């Protein structure tokens, strides 16, 4: 059998893997950031403005841990190391 | 050999195929209701103290009216008590008939049984769910007319997620049915594995399982009416 | 196979369930819904009548 | 057979359960329900009876 | 064996992993923003529009995941890299 | 060997991980935003109405995820991309 | 090899797959709706009849995803899709 | 190459998998149910008895499923659908 | 290519995936479990006497969860079902 | 393929899902119990000594379940079951 | 066939498991500090500088461990442990 | 096919479970007790010095838990055991 066909299978699951851990990563912290935002906002009008400096920040880290997986899903997928 | 399927006294009509163990079963069910909504109608008094079947009956018709009044007023949809009582009551004594002791063996090592829940069949749990689905949608577009319902239901209380709100609607039909399909089904199947093991040794699984089977299906039954009440509500509103 | 495959069943047992409906509708909830009815307006004339013996004994004390 | 008898025996102990932890409450609250309609109907007939005599004692004075 | 089929299957799986990480997320994520918005609304009824500017951000950056994700599914399933 | 029974293979096990991520989202956020519901009509009883237009805005978006991955299940196993 | 081995292989791990996700979903899910049932009780305990209508409307669409991919587990365990 | 042994092999896959998942869901969600019951009582001690039902209907639901999922996996393993 | 060696691989991996399902959850609720009778007993010190009736129930319904998934990972390893 | 080969593939696999579901669990069972210490010293800081009796029990019981997993992963990679 | 290629596969899938991990975790952790950050703010608008000393020391932990599995999927797939 | 390939692909498998699963457990445990600990500051500032202690302790055992996961990583694809 072709080594390139089973390597690029095992890329594919593995790139299938890393997207698959950021999406549920950043969905739940994203969504618990979001209920933060919520319930503060909720509280008392004044602090829509003032709280969506660290909800930013709280996105800022949730966001960026997935865009790197995705990134790296393309090295998996798009040129997959040890390609043969 | 759990002999999932499998249908019994399967027929040929009009080129169509027919499961004749649901129809059985199905039949079954309707003749205890229909000879339980008899039986009230000879015992049903206001002048004096009610029976246990007027009480059964009363009670459910009272569940049924308050959850249709706390969701929409008893005068716009008066329909939906009936129909929700109908849908409660088959569905309540369907499950409940499997409690009974009708489970033998198949000479082949495979347990049988004379009465399986037809809620087990897919064709039940459809006719159901799509007789539920049209009702309300009809209901829909008496209150809202024929041009204004399919506009609301696509709109949805937030306009911009109208394509979600499309998938909601056909979320409501396939999840009406299949769930009850489904914890009916499996049901169906923990049986037949308990019927596995000696006799001397099934008994006792055997009875759990049914005893709480029988709360099982009292949930389902009331999950399956109020779900019907409150879409209901939903498509007859403003 | 595929006993997970809609069949004709499904319009017998509709059918079915349509005539169940009916006894539901004709002969189950409206002497329901009447006798409920009846009920509450028994309760509602019974605390009437109690007032209304209560007043009339005072207005028969009074004048 | 042997799934019939394995299965009876556990109806029979589904019964059991049924006749002595699920009955009797539920017999206690039909019965508890049968009592208050009789009792609200009975306070309808003395209320009816007040007011006769009520009505009597004003015609009288 | 054709190299093709052991391709494909590896696709179709890093697909299932991906849709099934986005759904994960996304579900989580927005019954998390749900729960916070009802709550809001519960404890004050004149909140409810105040809280739509929040809330559907969050539901924004939640769903966005997910849809990536889904873009990428297409990407394994129909159009699949390296498939010689 | 019969490529397409891999390619068969590989889509049932896609669907499967497809169906497992849908359904723990589903639950999970159903659950979480019956909380939610479960909690504002305990404390205000009245809010029975009221609560029901953001929860049912909840489930729908919780929900839409679940069926969107049931329908790429069917496409999965019923018609298999890539299946020769 | 038969191929049939292979699909039956495939449609068994999905199968437990679907059924693994749709388990945790329904337990997890579950036990949320039973803590804001038992809370709700806690807080004010004449309020349990009132309670089990939005618990059992939250039970009850728990259980949709739960049952949803029982049903379609049973499909490809007992009538598996594209099974030659 | 016996395909009965592929099938097992299979089959021994997807019950661990449907056990995992029903342990994950049960136990997760018992302890849930368990807070909600712990803090209750710690809150208001005479209402033991009354949070106990609802609790054991929690309980009820989840361990079900469980239970469930349990008979599944003997399904699988002792009654293995599709065995050759 | 034993028909034992694959069998006995596809149990020692469903054993696996039993034993982390069965761990993950017992972790889990027994952790929540503790954070209410921690919360409850930090409130009130005095309750910690009726606090432990509750738990050890929680506990008791968790760590059974647990138990049993030993049993049927006991099970796979060492008298494999469908072993030949 | 030597069956030996395949048996201690499979059985490292299983080991590893052990260890990661008991990691998973013993981590965040931990984080639970230190989140219920830390609110109850905070709300009360001179509880701190009798705060850890309970919580020693929670942790007592989580990391319980974690080193049990640690010693079937040996089990399984160091005497593997089933091994030719 | 080629060792490489079944080492090489099984190293992609590893490192891919390994992201997938790493993401969630992040991804989770950091939503819930941001959540607390968020609400603390918003609750106490003055503590805006109190509440990054802890926030961050958070983050940085979180962050640790998924840039520690960042290393290891490089170790995993640049240069493969084992690899012949 | 060289058995040593095998054996290397489920190890390298199995170290990315073990370190996926340690990931997930150490990130949402800090994440959990970074919660608690940013909620206490922001409650009781004066009690910043005192939280230390406790969250030191529950960070530790997160810790331990994914640092030891890390060490039997090494052990899999380092020196793996069962290579023939
Ligand atoms: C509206 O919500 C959205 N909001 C977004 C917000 C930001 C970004 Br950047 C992308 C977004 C993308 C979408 C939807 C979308 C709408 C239309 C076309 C494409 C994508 C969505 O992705 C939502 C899926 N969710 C609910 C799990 C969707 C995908 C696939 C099938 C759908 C079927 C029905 C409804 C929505 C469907």
């Amino acid at each position: 059998l072709d080594p390139n066909a089973i390597i690029t299978a095992g890329a594919l699951i593995g790139g299938g893997l890393i997207m698959g851990g950021g999406a549920i990563g950043a969905g739940i912290g994203d969504g618990i950031a979001g209920n933060a935002l919520i319930s503060g906002i909720a509280r008392q009008p004044e602090a829509q403005g003032r709280l969506f400096t660290p909800f930013f920040i709280t996105v800022g880290l949730v966001e960026a841990a997935y865009f790197i997986n995705l990134a790296f899903m393309a090295l998996f997928v798009f040129a997959t190391p040890g390609l043969q | 050999a759990i002999h999932v399927g499998h249908h019994t006294l399967v027929f040929e009509l009009f080129g169509m195929t027919f499961n004749g163990d649901t129809i059985l079963a199905t039949a079954v069910t309707a003749v205890i209701v229909i000879a339980l909504a008899f039986y009230l109608r000879a015992k049903v008094t206001s002048t004096g103290v009610p029976s246990g079947v007027q009480l059964f009956w009363e009670a459910l018709t009272i569940q049924m009216r308050q959850q249709i009044e706390g969701s929409i007023g008893m005068k716009i949809a008066p329909f939906v008590l009936p129909l929700s009582v109908t849908i409660f009551v088959f569905i309540l004594i369907s499950n409940w008939l499997a409690v009974l002791p009708l489970q033998y063996g198949g000479a082949d090592g495979a347990a049988a049984e004379l009465y399986k829940a037809p809620a087990s069949d897919i064709n039940f749990v459809l006719a159901l769910a799509l007789f539920v689905f049209v009702c309300y949608h009809a209901a829909g577009i008496w209150r809202r007319g024929i041009v204004g319902h399919p506009i609301k239901v696509v709109k949805g209380h937030v306009a911009f997620l109208a394509p979600i709100n499309i998938v909601e609607e056909l979320a409501k039909p396939i999840s009406l049915a299949l769930r009850l399909f489904g914890n009916i089904f499996a049901g169906g199947i923990l049986v037949a594995l308990i019927a596995m093991f000696p006799w001397y040794i099934q008994w006792f699984p055997n009875a759990v399982w049914k005893t709480f089977d029988l709360f099982v299906g009292l949930i389902q039954a009331f999950i399956f009416s109020l779900l019907t009440i409150l879409y209901f509500s939903q498509s007859m509103e403003l | 196979s595929n006993f997970l495959i809609p069949n004709g069943t499904f319009f017998a047992v509709l059918i079915i369930f349509l005539i169940v409906l009916g006894v539901i509708s004709k002969w189950v909830v409206p002497p329901i819904s009447k006798v409920l009815a009846e009920r509450e307006a028994m309760l509602a004339k019974t605390a009437a009548d109690n007032r209304k013996s209560a007043e009339q004994v005072a207005a028969a004390q009074a004048d | 057979m042997s799934i019939f008898i394995g299965q009876l025996i556990g109806f029979a102990v589904i019964a059991f359960i049924i006749v002595k932890w699920v009955v009797p409450p539920v017999r206690t609250l039909m019965r508890n329900q049968q009592e208050a309609v009789r009792a609200a109907l009975a306070e309808s007939a003395e209320a009816a009876k007040k007011l006769a005599d009520a009505d009597a004692m004003h015609a009288k004075a």
